[PDB]
């Protein structure tokens, strides 16, 4: 999971899919450009596209794109689209074998990003979907505490009614 | 054809950010200055100086969340210089100038050297994304926003840095920093020998040959005392260090 697939093709790659240029990413992936093309960063395609690209996406993961990809701060696709709130995109990765867990490297998982950035319906999807309501990050923070820490009131309110039960 | 030597601070003399050092304080926010420090290089080259401002390492450091990384613990240059061209960026000056909508907030320190200001401690903690200008200051925050009109990675290859720089302005790029490097004075570095001490990103400003050895003029943003006045010399070619490997860069919006 912790790609460095580094070249020119895979810059041209990288790029592609961060400018969102969806055409370009088909033609590099239909001449056989590495889909999981890294860098020092351990940064690939599916991150890139997790930002808001979600044609993108799609094509990457047709090509057997890594989901569960972790970079050098330990960030998978999942944590990025959760933190940007792209909601759909969140969902394609969970039906594709995203870690709904996964923890980066100061224990952010992605229920703690949806509820430190307000992103209630992921929040909920993610909660649905098994994410750990107890989970501390490096600062001994559940996700309850940073939605409470950061003003989202609704977040907060779905997590209290899941520790209940 | 291109010069044996190339300093972008003698090409563009107009542009005084390309001379300015910065420091990025008690922050691991090294991805962050060497983006908004080339951005600013290049807002005022690509209009022949008609735009010349500081561009603020807080806007960055602050607002791009985990697609640039990890705010004060690392980040990525790529996602950096698309966040420039996704949200833009406001101006912002150095710790306390007033300059621009929103300078930069974390005091400057002492970085592997003795001196007047207190000595550079533990990463800190990244400040909050406050959409706000300084009170002072106008235009407002929105309307402050500079936009890049693209952004790209430039390939491992010394021929087209070199190109890239010398058609359009000082780049970003990273290399890995063994402990040796922190000591640097004067000279063309070269690692020879200390512990790796992880990947940093810089600003690349020109090139040229000192001592029978090719090089890459850089500045780091560890303040004017550390290095030589804040810039340093790195054997340039050999892709040493990583340093050819990731360099990133873009082209303004001219609006």
């Amino acid at each position: 999971h912790h790609h460095h697939h580094g070249s020119d093709l895979g810059k041209k790659l990288l790029d592609a899919a961060s400018a969102g240029q969806d055409d370009e990413v088909r033609i590099l992936m239909a001449n056989g450009a590495d889909v999981n093309a890294s860098n020092s960063y351990g940064r690939t395609p599916l991150h890139a596209a997790a930002n808001g690209h979600l044609e993108i996406v799609d094509v990457l993961l047709a090509y057997g794109a890594d989901v569960n990809a972790s970079d050098q701060w330990g960030y998978t696709p999942l944590h990025l689209a959760a933190a940007e709130g792209h909601l759909e995109i969140v969902v394609v990765l969970l039906a594709n074998g995203a870690d709904v867990n996964a923890s980066s490297k100061r224990g952010n998982t992605p229920l703690h990003v949806a509820a430190q950035s307000g992103h209630l319906e992921i929040a909920d999807v993610l909660l649905a979907h098994g994410a750990d309501i107890n989970a501390n990050d490096y600062n001994g923070k559940t996700p309850f505490d940073l939605a409470i820490d950061n003003g989202n009131a609704d977040i907060a309110e779905v997590l209290q009614k899941a520790a209940k039960l | 054809k291109l010069p044996a030597s190339f300093d972008a601070r003698e090409q563009w003399p107009q542009c005084p950010t390309i001379k300015e050092i910065r420091d990025q304080g008690s922050c691991g926010s090294c991805w962050a200055f060497g983006a908004v420090e080339a951005i600013s290089d290049r807002i005022c080259i690509h209009t022949n100086a008609h735009v010349s401002v500081e561009v603020s390492a807080e806007d960055l450091l602050t607002c791009c969340g985990s697609m640039c990384g990890d705010g004060c613990n690392g980040g990525y240059p790529a996602e950096a210089w698309n966040f420039w061209t996704r949200k833009g960026l406001v101006s912002g000056g150095l710790y306390e100038s007033h300059v621009g909508c929103r300078p930069y907030s974390i005091p400057p320190c002492e970085h592997h050297v003795n001196g007047s200001r207190p000595p550079c401690t533990g990463e800190g903690d990244t400040p909050k994304c406050s959409k706000i200008c300084e009170p002072g200051y106008s235009p407002t925050y929105k309307q402050d926003k500079h936009y890049g009109y693209n952004s790209y990675s430039v390939s491992n290859s010394e021929k087209d840095i070199m190109a890239e720089i010398y058609k359009n302005g000082p780049v970003e790029g990273a290399f890995s920093v063994y402990s040796d490097f922190l000591l640097y004075k004067s000279g063309v570095y070269q690692h020879v020998t200390g512990e790796m001490m992880g990947g940093h990103a810089i600003r690349i400003l020109g090139w040229g040959v000192e001592n029978g050895t090719p090089y890459w003029l850089v500045a780091n943003s560890w303040n004017t005392d550390w290095g030589d006045n804040g810039f340093f010399k790195i054997l340039r070619g050999q892709d040493h260090c990583g340093i050819e490997s990731e360099v990133v860069a873009g082209i303004p919006r001219t609006d």
